[PDB]
C-alpha cells in the first residue's frame, strides 16, 4: 500500500492501538468513481487502532501518518475486501483510492 | 396430431365452457337447411375444431371420421323422442326444443342407439343395440362468439399446421393481421359499460384460444421460423416473425390464466433475446406476463437477469428495460429480495450503463493579458517568467477539495466553459492539450495528471510561491515552488497561438499575481535569460 | 350511543344545495362503475357496506288519515332522493357482481333494495325492470338462484349439540345459538326483495321473474322459491319428530322455530305475490312443482302441533 | 463527459432514462432491503439528494423521482414500522398517565391535533452512518436539517401558489406540491416533527381553524395534491383518536383509585357493623364475593338504582366525564372551529366544486367523510384492541412489540433467506419473553396467532423450517390459555385444508398443520363439541388417500412399495383420536360421525381389514412383524440415496392407532345402560370389525428386549424397528372399552396367555444392569 504525501503535518504524534482516531476521507475506484466521503454527511470518521474495524490499508496508513496529515492510499484489491467485495458498489478485485486526514 | 382425438366421450367439468364440445347439426338438404328440425329427421354432427363427422366407421364403433369419407351411410343420426319403435318446402313447425326436450340420438343405417360405456368422470360413447335407460340427451345452443371463434381456431391450426410441416405467405400474413385485429383491446375513450363487455368478449376469446393448444401452436411456429431464418423471402419471414410475436402479446396480454400457463416458458423467451429484429416483441411478451402472472417473478433465475441486463448493454438506453427490471422487483406490494439482489449486484458497481450523477464545485480560469507567440522573422522573445502568491487557501470549503492550479496556456484551443466539460467537470489548467498547469504535487496535461517530486512536497497553501517559466524556443515549460526546483516539465508541444499565464482556481482563494516592474515585486530571482511577462505589454497598454 | 348517532346527518348534507351531479350522485356512481367492473370475485368493500348501510337508514325513518297520508308521502320522498340518483340499478349491479356468494355487502344490497322498494313503489320497479331488460343480464338471475341455494335450513344436529353443551353447564354464545337457523335475516330479505318486485300485481316482473325473454341463459326464480320451501318443510318436520314424544318443548326449541316458521311466513308471502293478479304462467308453474309435498308435509306439522301446543299454557 | 442535470430539461430520452433509473432504484431498495440501501448511498448521496429537492430549475419527474428516492433509501422502513403498530393502544400506568386531559384548559376548546403529551408504546427506529469501511436498518440522515428544510419549503410553495403564477416548480401545481406533501406526510407519521412544526402545519393547512385564539385546503387544487392533503387529514384523525383514548384511560386510572378506596370503606364499614341483619349482611358477601370484571359491572351499572353501591359523587363525576367525551367526539352556516366540521366541509366542497375524475381521490374523500360520523365507533374499535399494562413490564413489552414489528415488516416479503432467518429468531424471541406467556390476552389484542398464520399460508412447501417454527409457535400459543385455543380453534378449516404438509417427515412432529389444527381442540370439551361433519369428513378423506397409494417422498427414497400410506395415516389417525375423546370421556356425537365416516370408505381401515382378501388384524401385526425381521423390505436396498423409517413398525403404528381411535369411539356404559339405540349400534359395529381373538393374539405376541451379554455387556434391541409394548395397549383399551371382561374364563385365558409373560419378562428386567433401559 503506497502512500503519497498530500499534505504533512507534525511528523511527531501517531496513532497508538486502543486510541479513537478522528479522520475524515474520500474513499474512490482506480478509475475515478467515487463512493464513499465522510464530508459529504460532515460526520468524521471514528474509529479505534487494534480492533481490525478497518481495511489493512486503511489501518496501515491511518499508523503511518502523523497529527495532521493528509495523504493519499492505495488499496490493493487483497486488502479492498478481496474477492468478495461490498456488492452493488464495489466490484470484486477492484483497487481503492483513499484522502484521508486526520483530524484527531 | 394426436391419435386419439377421434374418440368421443361424456366429460364434466369444464368441458361444457370449451370449443371441443360444439357440434353443427347438418341437415340432409340444401334448400330450407335453416328450418325446423323434426324428429327422426336424418342430420349429420360436424364437430367445429376439427372438421370430422361423427360416424359409425367399419373397423372402430362410434368415431370421428374426415370429412373426404363421410358418406349418408356413415354419417346419419336423428333425434328420436322415445326408444318405441316429409321435406317440405318451408319453415316447418318447430319439435325439439331447447333445454326441455330430451333426445335420443339414433344411428339410421343400422338402427343403434348412442349410449355410454359402463365403467375422472369420463365415460366412453358407443352405439348399443338397447342401451341403457338414461341415453337422452338436452341440446343447449351456444353464442355467435364461440362458434365464430371454434370455426377460426380450426382454420388457423390447419394453416399453422401446414407451415410448421409452396407455402401460402400471403394467406399466413392475411391470417395474423386478422388475428391480431381480432384480439385488439378496446380503445381508451369508450365508455365504461361498453368497455367493460368488450374486455369480457376479448378474455373468453383468449380463453377459448389457449384452451385449443394455439400458444403452443404459435410457439412451434416461431421455433420453425427461425430454424428456416437461420438456415425479398427474408423481409417476408421477419415479417412473418414479427406479427407472430405481436399475435403471441395480444393472445396473453390483460389474462392471468394464458400467462400463468406460459410462464413455463420463460427460459425459451430470455433466449431468444439476444436477436436484434426478435428483441422488442420478446421484451413486450415478457413484460404482459410479468404484471399478469405472479408466479414468473419466482420462476425468475439469475442468467435471466444477466441477459435481460447485457439485453440493456448491448442495444442502447431503453427504459423499457429499466421497467422490466421494476417489475421484477416488486408484484402487487410484495418484495421479491433474490431479485433486487441480483438487480443490484449485477447494474450497480459496473458504473458504465446507468448514467452518474455527483455535485461538482464551479472551476474559473483568470489570466492576464500578456500573450506570447512564435513566427518565423518576428520580435518577440521567448523566455518568459512570472510568479504567484497564494496568500489564503480554504481547502474542503464544500466537502471537496479545492481547485487550485497555476501555469501556461495557449491561444490555440483552451475555452474553458463553466459547468460541463470533459471527465467529471471543473475543467482548469492541465484538463486538455492546451493548457500545462501545476497544483503543488502533480503536472497536468490532458486531464491526466503526474506525480512529480519536489522538496517538501504539499499541495498550494498559503504563503507559497510558485514560479513558472516558459521557453518558447525548445519549447518547455518548468516550475518551481518557494524557489525549490520541481523535477519535472513540460515539452515537445505545439507553439501555435498565443501562450499566456493563467491561473484556475474553485471558491475559497486568495491569490497575487506578480509580473515584474511595476505590476509586482518577484520574491525569488528568476533564472538566467528569462524575461518578466511585463515586458510582453505594448507601449500602448495597461 | 353508537347504535343512535351513528350517521346521522350524513346524507341530508350529501345532497344539501351548495358539478352537475350532486356528492351523493358522485358516491353512487362510483359504487356501480365498481360493480360493472369485471372481475372474478366481489371483493371486500367496507366503503360501500357502509354507504349502503347509510342509505338504507335514510329511507328508513292508531293513526289518522293525514298521518298516514303525510308518512306515506315522507317514505316517497325519501326513496326518491336515493333512486333519482341511480341506486336502483346499483343495487341490480352488486347483486349480479356478488357471482351468487354471500357476503355484507350482498345483506347491505338486499337491505338498501329493500329500503327504496318499500311500499311497492312503482318507479324503482319500473327502473329496475327497464335496466334488466335494457342490459339482458343473465348474471342478476345466476346470482339469484346461486344465493337462494345458499340459504340454510333448521340444523339438528347443531341444536343436539348445543343442548349437550347447555347440558354439560357451558353458556352457549350468540354466534353457536344462530348455527341451528343460520343467516334467517338474510334468508327474509331475500324472500322480501323478491316479493317487493311483484309488489301491487306488477305483471311484467311476475313474468319476468319466471322466465327472462332474450336473455341467452334462464333462471326460474318460482321453482327455486318452492326448493327452498320444500327443504325448509323437510327441516321443520324433523324438529317436530325431535319434539314429537316429548311433553314440553324448551326455550331454545321454541326460538328456533318461531325463526323458521318467519322465514316459512315470507315464503308464503312471496309465492301469493307471484301467483295473485292471476299470474296464468306463475300458476301452472306452480301446479307442476313440488309444492304439493310441502303442503302436505306442512298440513302434518299444521294439525300436529296445533293439537300438541293447545294443551300448555307456555306456548300461547 | 458530464453536462449539467438541468440540461435534461430539453433532451428527453436521457431524461426518461433517468427517471426510469431513479424509479428503479427506488424498487430494489423497496420494503425495507438495508443492504440494497446502504449499496445505493454510494451512488446518490444526501448532499446530491438535498441539492435535487431544493433545486427549482429541476425537471418535474426528475424533482419526483429525486423525492421519492429519498423517502426511499432513508424514510420508508420507519414509516412503514410506524404504519405497521399503530392500531393497538399499549398504555402503563405511571405519574405521567395521569397527567392526560381531553381538553387542553376549561374553556372546553379543542387542542391541536398532534400536539400534546403521547402516552402509549411506541418503539423507535435505528438508524447507522453509511459506511463502506468497517448496518442498522436505515442509512442515517439528519433529520432535524431535513424537517426545517422541509417546512420551509413548504412555507415558501404556499407562498408563490397564487393562480397567476406561471412557473411553478417542475412545470406545473402537481410537481411543486406533491413532492413536499409526501415528504412532510412520511416525517409527520415518523414523529420527527415537534409540537411548534406541527403548528405551523397546521396553520399552513387553515389559519383559522387552528389560530392562536389564504390555506392549502381553500385554494384550487389538482386531485394528486388533494390526495396528499387527504393523506394528512386522516393521520389528524389518527392524532385525535389516540388522544381520546389517552384520556379515557387516564380518566378510568382515577376513577379505579376512587372506586377501590370507597370499596375499601364500605368494607370496613360493613365488617364493623356489632349488629347487622342476616340478609343485608348475605347480600353484601355474595356481592363482594362476585369476580373483579362482575364487581366493575355492578359498580358502573348505574340503571340499578339501589342495587348499584355506587356513592352519589362518583356517578356525578363519571356522568361529567361522560358528556365532556362525548362532546369531544362532536355528537350533539358557522366557520369550522373543530377538526371534524373543517374535514367535513372541505370534502363537500371539494365534491360539489368539480365532479371528481380519479376513483382514489372519491374513495379517500369519501371514507375522510364517513369516518367524521363515526366517532363512537371508531373509539370503539380502538378500545377494543387499548390494552394497560405496569412499569415493571414496559421493557419487555417494547422488545415485545419490537420484534412483532418485525414480522409484520416480513408480510410484504417473498421470504428472503435472511429474513427467514431473522422470522425465525423473532418467532423463538416472542416465545421466550414473559409477557407472552404472562399476558395471553395481550397477544390476543396484538393478533400475534394471526400474523404467523399470515406467515404460513405465505409460505405455503419449499420451506420446511419456517413452517415448522411457525406450527411450534402456534402450539405453544395453544397450550398458554383456553382462549388462545379457541382463537386457533376458529383457523380450524384452513389448518385441516393444508395438513397434508410434512407429514412423511418423522422429524416434523409436532411441527406440522395438522399438529396444530389437533393442539385447537385437544381436551376442549366445548370446542370438540363445536366440531363440523366437513372437516372431520376431510380428515377422513385424507386418511382414504392414504390407504390406497404409497407415499411418493419415502417411494423416492427407494422403499418398497407395500402398497399404501402407513406413516401418514396414523397422523391423520391421532387427529381423529384427539376429535372423539376428550377428558377420559368420549365425545359421542364426533365418534358416531367418525365411525360412520371411516365404514363409508373402508380404504381407511388398511389392507388388512378391507374385506374380502383382508387376512386379519393379528394376520398383519404378525406380517409386520416379518417384514421388520427381513432387512430388504424394512430398508431400502444399500447404496440407494437423519431418522430411517422402518416399514414394519410404520404398519404396526398404524394398526395400534386405528386400534385405539376404534377404542376411544366405543360408547360409555351409562349411554348402553340406558338402551340408547344409536350407542348400541356403534358398539355393534365396532365388534363386528375386530374379533377377540385378533386382539388377544396380538395382546400374546412374545417382545424382544434387552439382555445381558456373557460378556458383561448390554444388549438392547432397537424400539424404533420392533413389535413395542405401546402397540399393545390400544389392544387392552379396545377389549376394556368394547368387549369389557365379565366372565371368570376369559379373564384367566386372558391372563394366562397375554399378560402373564408380560409380568415375567418386566420382572426378568429388574437387574442393575437392564432396569433403567428405555
Ligand atoms: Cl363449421
Amino acid at each position: 500500500v503506497e502512500i503519497e504525501t498530500i499534505s504533512p503535518g507534525d511528523g511527531r504524534t501517531f496513532p497508538k492501538k486502543g486510541q479513537t482516531c478522528v479522520v475524515h476521507y474520500t474513499g474512490m475506484l482506480q478509475n475515478g468513481k467515487k463512493f464513499d466521503s465522510s464530508r459529504d454527511r460532515n460526520k468524521p470518521f471514528k474509529f479505534r487502532i487494534g480492533k481490525q474495524e478497518v481495511i489493512k490499508g486503511f489501518e496501515e496508513g491511518a499508523a503511518q501518518m502523523s497529527l495532521g496529515q493528509r495523504a493519499k492510499l492505495t488499496c490493493t484489491p487483497d486488502v479492498a475486501y478481496g474477492a468478495t467485495g461490498h456488492p452493488g458498489v464495489i466490484p470484486p478485485n477492484a483497487t481503492l483510492i483513499f484522502d484521508v486526514e486526520l483530524l484527531n | 396430431n394426436d391419435a386419439q382425438h377421434r374418440r368421443i366421450f361424456y366429460e364434466a367439468g369444464g368441458a361444457g365452457t370449451r370449443a371441443r364440445s360444439l357440434w353443427r347439426v347438418e341437415p340432409l338438404r340444401i334448400s330450407w337447411s335453416g328450418s325446423n328440425i323434426r324428429w327422426g329427421q336424418a342430420f349429420r354432427l360436424r364437430h367445429i375444431t376439427t372438421g370430422h363427422y361423427l360416424a359409425l366407421t367399419e373397423d372402430q364403433g362410434l368415431l370421428l371420421q374426415d370429412r373426404a369419407k363421410s358418406d349418408t351411410k356413415s354419417t346419419a343420426f336423428s333425434f328420436r323422442a322415445s326408444k318405441e319403435i316429409r321435406d317440405i318446402e318451408g319453415m316447418g313447425v318447430p319439435e325439439i326444443k331447447y333445454g326441455d326436450s330430451v333426445c335420443f340420438v339414433q344411428h339410421i343405417a343400422s338402427g343403434l342407439w348412442v349410449t355410454y360405456k359402463a365403467q375422472p368422470l369420463k365415460r366412453k360413447v358407443i352405439l348399443h343395440q338397447e342401451g341403457h335407460m338414461d341415453d337422452g340427451l338436452t341440446l343447449q345452443r351456444c353464442q355467435r362468439e364461440e362458434s365464430q371463434a371454434a370455426r377460426i381456431i380450426r382454420n388457423t391450426t390447419a394453416l399453422f399446421s401446414q407451415f410448421v410441416s409452396t407455402l401460402p405467405i400471403q394467406e399466413v400474413l392475411q391470417t395474423l393481421q386478422d388475428l391480431i385485429a381480432y384480439f385488439q383491446p378496446p380503445e381508451e375513450e369508450m365508455q365504461h359499460e361498453d368497455k367493460q363487455n368488450k374486455l369480457r368478449s376479448l378474455k373468453n376469446r383468449q380463453n377459448l384460444f389457449k384452451e385449443e393448444g394455439m400458444l403452443a401452436l404459435v410457439l412451434n411456429c416461431i421455433d420453425r421460423l427461425n430454424i428456416y431464418n437461420s438456415v425479398e423471402s427474408g423481409m417476408a419471414w421477419k415479417e412473418i416473425l414479427n406479427l407472430l410475436y405481436k399475435l403471441l402479446a395480444a393472445l396473453i396480454r390483460g389474462n392471468r390464466n394464458n400467462c400463468a400457463q406460459f410462464s413455463n416458458n420463460l427460459d425459451w423467451l430470455i433466449s431468444k433475446l439476444d436477436r436484434l429484429e426478435s428483441s422488442s416483441g420478446i421484451l413486450e411478451v415478457l413484460h404482459c406476463i410479468l404484471i399478469e402472472s405472479p408466479e414468473a417473478l419466482n420462476l425468475i433465475a439469475e442468467g435471466h437477469i444477466k441477459s435481460i441486463i447485457s439485453l440493456l448493454d448491448k442495444h442502447g438506453r431503453n427504459h423499457k428495460v429499466l421497467d422490466v427490471l421494476c417489475s421484477l422487483c416488486l408484484c402487487n406490494g410484495v418484495a421479491v429480495r433474490a431479485n433486487q439482489n441480483l438487480i443490484c449486484d449485477n447494474l450497480l458497481p459496473r458504473r458504465n450503463l446507468l448514467l452518474q450523477t455527483r455535485l461538482i464545485n464551479d472551476v474559473t480560469s483568470i489570466r492576464p493579458n500578456i500573450f506570447l507567440g512564435v513566427a518565423e522573422g518576428s520580435a518577440q522573445y521567448k523566455k518568459w517568467y512570472f510568479e504567484l502568491i497564494i496568500d489564503q487557501v480554504d481547502p474542503f470549503l464544500t466537502a471537496e477539495p479545492t481547485h487550485l492550479r497555476v501555469g501556461w496556456a495557449s491561444s490555440s484551443g483552451y475555452a474553458p466553459y463553466p459547468g460541463g466539460g470533459e471527465g467529471w467537470g471543473g475543467n482548469g489548467v492541465g484538463d486538455d492539450l492546451y493548457s500545462y498547469g501545476f497544483d503543488g504535487l502533480h503536472l497536468w496535461s490532458g486531464r491526466i495528471p503526474r506525480a512529480v517530486a519536489s522538496i517538501n512536497l504539499h499541495l498550494l497553501r498559503s504563503d507559497d510561491v510558485v514560479s513558472c517559466c516558459l521557453d518558447l524556443g525548445v519549447p518547455s515549460i518548468s516550475f518551481r515552488i518557494n524557489g525549490q526546483p520541481v523535477q519535472g516539465m513540460f515539452e515537445n508541444f505545439n507553439t501555435d497561438g498565443l501562450f499566456f499565464p493563467v491561473v484556475s482556481f474553485s471558491a475559497g482563494v486568495k491569490v497575487r499575481f506578480l509580473t515584474g516592474g511595476r505590476h509586482g515585486e518577484f520574491k525569488f530571482l528568476p533564472p538566467s535569460g528569462y524575461a518578466p511577462c511585463y515586458e510582453a505589454l505594448l507601449p500602448k497598454e495597461k | 350511543v353508537n347504535e343512535k348517532t351513528q350517521y346521522d346527518r350524513l346524507i341530508p348534507i350529501l345532497m344539501k344545495s351548495p358539478k352537475q351531479p350532486d356528492p351523493l350522485h358522485q358516491i353512487i356512481l362510483h359504487f356501480s362503475r365498481n360493480a360493472l367492473t369485471e372481475r372474478s370475485k366481489l371483493e371486500d368493500d367496507p366503503l360501500y357496506t357502509s354507504y349502503s348501510s347509510m342509505m338504507a337508514k335514510s329511507c328508513q325513518s292508531e293513526k289518522t288519515f293525514e298521518e298516514k297520508e303525510m308518512e306515506k308521502q315522507k317514505t316517497l320522498y325519501q326513496q326518491a332522493r336515493l333512486h333519482e340518483r341511480g341506486a336502483a340499478e346499483m343495487v341490480l349491479q352488486m347483486i349480479s357482481a356478488s357471482k351468487g356468494e354471500m357476503s355484507p355487502m350482498v345483506v347491505e344490497t338486499l337491505k338498501l333494495g329493500i329500503a327504496i322498494l318499500n311500499g311497492g313503489n312503482a318507479g324503482v320497479q319500473q327502473k329496475m325492470l327497464d335496466y334488466l331488460k335494457e342490459k339482458k343480464d343473465a348474471g342478476f338471475f345466476q346470482s339469484l338462484s346461486g344465493l337462494m341455494q345458499s340459504c340454510s335450513v333448521l340444523d339438528l344436529n347443531a341444536f343436539e349439540r348445543q343442548n349437550k353443551a347447555e347440558g354439560l353447564g357451558m353458556v352457549t354464545e350468540e354466534g353457536t345459538r344462530e348455527k341451528v337457523l343460520q343467516n334467517d335475516e338474510f334468508t327474509r330479505d331475500l324472500f322480501r326483495f323478491l316479493q317487493l318486485l311483484c309488489e301491487g300485481h306488477n305483471s311484467d316482473f311476475q313474468n319476468f321473474l319466471r322466465t327472462q325473454m332474450g336473455n341467452t341463459t334462464t333462471i326460474n326464480v318460482i321453482i327455486s322459491t318452492v326448493d327452498y320451501l320444500l327443504r325448509l318443510q323437510e327441516s321443520i318436520s324433523d324438529f317436530y319428530w325431535y319434539y314429537s314424544g316429548k311433553d314440553i318443548i324448551d326455550e331454545s326449541g321454541q326460538h328456533n322455530f318461531s325463526k323458521a316458521l318467519a322465514v316459512t311466513k315470507q315464503i308464503f308471502n312471496s309465492l301469493t305475490e307471484y301467483i295473485q293478479g292471476p299470474c296464468i304462467g306463475n300458476q301452472q308453474s306452480l301446479a307442476h312443482s313440488r309444492l304439493w309435498d310441502a303442503v302436505v308435509g306442512f298440513l302434518h306439522v299444521f294439525a300436529n302441533m296445533q293439537m300438541k301446543l293447545s294443551q300448555d299454557s307456555s306456548q300461547i | 463527459r458530464c453536462v449539467d442535470i438541468l440540461e435534461l430539461c430539453e433532451q428527453e430520452d436521457l431524461m426518461q432514462f433517468h427517471y426510469h433509473t431513479l424509479r428503479l432504484y427506488s424498487a430494489v431498495c423497496a420494503l425495507g432491503n438495508s443492504r440494497v440501501a446502504y449499496a445505493l448511498c454510494g451512488h446518490v448521496d444526501l448532499s446530491q439528494l438535498f441539492y435535487a429537492i431544493d433545486n427549482k430549475y429541476l425537471p418535474g419527474l426528475l424533482r419526483s423521482g429525486f423525492y421519492d428516492l429519498l423517502i426511499s433509501i432513508h424514510l420508508a422502513n420507519a414509516k412503514e414500522r410506524k404504519l405497521m403498530m399503530k392500531n393497538e393502544y399499549i398504555i402503563p400506568i405511571t405519574s405521567a398517565t395521569r397527567k392526560i386531559r381531553l381538553y387542553p384548559d376549561e374553556s372546553k376548546r379543542h387542542g391541536l391535533p398532534g400536539v400534546g403529551l403521547r402516552t402509549c408504546l411506541k418503539p423507535g427506529f435505528r438508524f447507522s452512518t453509511p459506511c463502506f469501511v468497517v448496518q442498522k436498518q436505515s442509512p442515517e440522515i439528519p433529520l432535524e436539517i431535513l424537517k426545517t428544510k422541509a417546512l420551509s419549503m413548504l412555507t415558501e410553495a404556499v407562498q408563490h401558489s397564487g393562480a397567476h403564477i406561471r412557473d411553478p416548480v417542475g412545470g406545473s401545481v402537481e410537481f411543486q406540491f406533491v413532492p413536499v406533501l409526501k415528504l412532510i406526510g412520511t416525517l409527520l407519521v415518523m414523529g420527527v416533527f415537534d409540537d411548534d412544526d406541527i403548528r405551523q402545519i397546521l396553520l399552513l393547512i387553515d389559519p383559522s381553524v387552528f389560530g392562536e385564539h389564504k390555506g392549502l385546503l381553500q385554494t384550487r387544487l389538482p386531485e394528486s395534491v388533494k390526495l396528499q392533503m387527504c393523506e394528512l387529514l386522516s393521520y389528524l384523525c389518527d392524532c385525535e383518536l389516540q388522544h381520546r383514548v389517552e384520556a379515557i384511560v387516564a380518566f378510568g386510572d382515577i376513577y379505579v383509585s376512587k372506586l377501590q378506596a370507597n370499596q375499601k370503606s364500605r368494607y370496613n364499614e360493613l365488617m364493623q357493623a356489632l349488629n347487622m341483619s342476616a340478609a343485608l349482611t348475605a347480600r353484601k358477601t355474595r356481592e363482594f364475593r362476585s369476580p373483579p370484571q362482575e364487581q366493575i359491572n355492578m359498580l358502573l351499572n348505574f340503571q340499578l338504582g339501589e342495587n348499584c353501591p355506587c356513592p352519589e359523587e362518583i356517578r356525578e363525576e363519571l356522568y361529567d366525564f361522560h358528556e365532556d367525551l362525548l362532546i369531544h367526539c362532536g355528537v350533539p352556516e358557522r366557520c369550522p372551529t373543530t377538526l371534524k366540521e373543517l374535514i367535513s366541509q372541505t370534502m363537500i366542497r371539494w365534491a360539489q366544486e368539480d365532479q371528481i375524475q380519479d376513483a382514489e381521490l372519491v374513495r379517500m374523500m369519501f371514507s375522510l367523510l364517513q369516518r367524521q360520523y363515526d366517532s363512537i365507533g371508531e373509539l370503539l374499535q380502538a378500545l377494543r384492541k387499548t390494552y394497560t399494562i405496569s412499569q415493571a413490564s414496559v421493557s419487555d413489552t417494547i422488545n415485545l412489540l419490537a420484534a412483532l414489528g418485525q414480522i409484520r415488516c416480513l408480510l410484504s416479503v417473498r421470504m428472503g433467506k435472511e429474513e427467514e432467518l431473522l422470522m425465525i429468531n423473532g418467532l423463538g424471541d416472542i416465545m421466550n419473553n414473559k409477557v407472552f406467556y404472562q399476558h395471553p390476552n395481550l397477544m390476543r389484542v396484538l393478533g400475534m396467532h394471526e400474523t404467523v398464520m399470515e406467515v404460513m399460508v405465505d409460505v405455503l412447501i419449499a420451506f420446511p423450517k419456517m413452517v415448522a417454527s411457525c406450527c411450534r409457535f402456534l402450539c405453544y400459543f395453544c397450550r398458554i390459555s383456553r382462549q388462545n385455543q379457541k382463537a386457533m380453534f376458529e383457523h380450524l378449516s384452513y389448518l385441516l385444508e393444508n395438513s397434508s404438509v410434512g407429514l412423511a417427515s418423522p422429524s416434523m412432529r409436532g411441527s406440522t398443520p395438522l399438529d396444530v389444527a389437533a393442539s385447537s381442540v385437544m381436551d376442549n370439551n366445548e370446542l370438540a363439541l363445536g366440531l363440523e361433519e366437513p372437516d372431520l369428513e376431510k380428515v377422513v378423506t385424507y386418511l382414504a388417500g392414504c390407504g390406497l397409494q404409497s407415499c411418493p417422498m419415502l417411494l423416492a427414497k427407494g422403499y418398497p412399495d407395500v402398497g399404501w400410506n402407513p406413516i401418514e395415516g396414523e397422523r391423520y389417525l391421532s387427529f381423529l383420536r384427539f376429535a372423539v375423546f376428550v377428558n377420559s370421556e368420549s365425545v359421542e356425537e364426533n365418534a358416531s360421525v367418525v365411525v360412520k365416516l371411516l365404514i363409508r370408505r373402508p380404504e381407511c381401515f388398511g389392507p388388512a381389514l378391507r374385506g374380502e382378501g383382508g387376512n386379519g388384524l393379528l394376520a398383519a401385526m404378525q406380517g409386520a412383524i416379518k417384514i421388520s425381521e427381513n432387512p430388504a423390505l424394512d430398508l431400502p436396498s444399500q447404496g440407494y440415496k437423519e431418522e430411517i423409517v422402518h416399514m414394519g413398525n410404520a404398519i404396526m403404528s398404524f394398526y395400534s392407532a386405528l386400534i385405539d381411535l376404534l377404542g376411544r369411539c366405543a360408547p360409555e356404559m351409562h349411554l348402553i345402560q340406558t338402551g340408547k339405540g344409536e350407542a348400541i349400534r356403534i358398539r355393534s359395529i365396532l365388534r363386528s370389525l375386530v374379533p377377540t381373538e385378533d386382539l388377544v393374539g396380538i395382546i400374546s405376541i412374545p417382545l424382544k428386549l434387552p439382555s445381558l451379554n456373557k460378556d458383561g455387556s448390554i444388549s438392547e434391541p432397537d424400539m424404533a424397528a420392533n413389535f413395542c409394548p405401546d402397540h399393545k395397549a390400544p389392544m387392552v383399551l379396545f377389549l376394556d372399552r368394547v368387549y369389557g371382561i365379565k366372565d371368570q374364563t376369559f379373564l384367566l385365558h386372558l391372563l394366562e396367555v397375554g399378560f402373564l409373560p408380560d409380568l415375567r419378562a418386566s420382572a426378568s428386567l429388574d437387574t442393575v444392569s437392564l432396569s433403567t433401559t428405555e
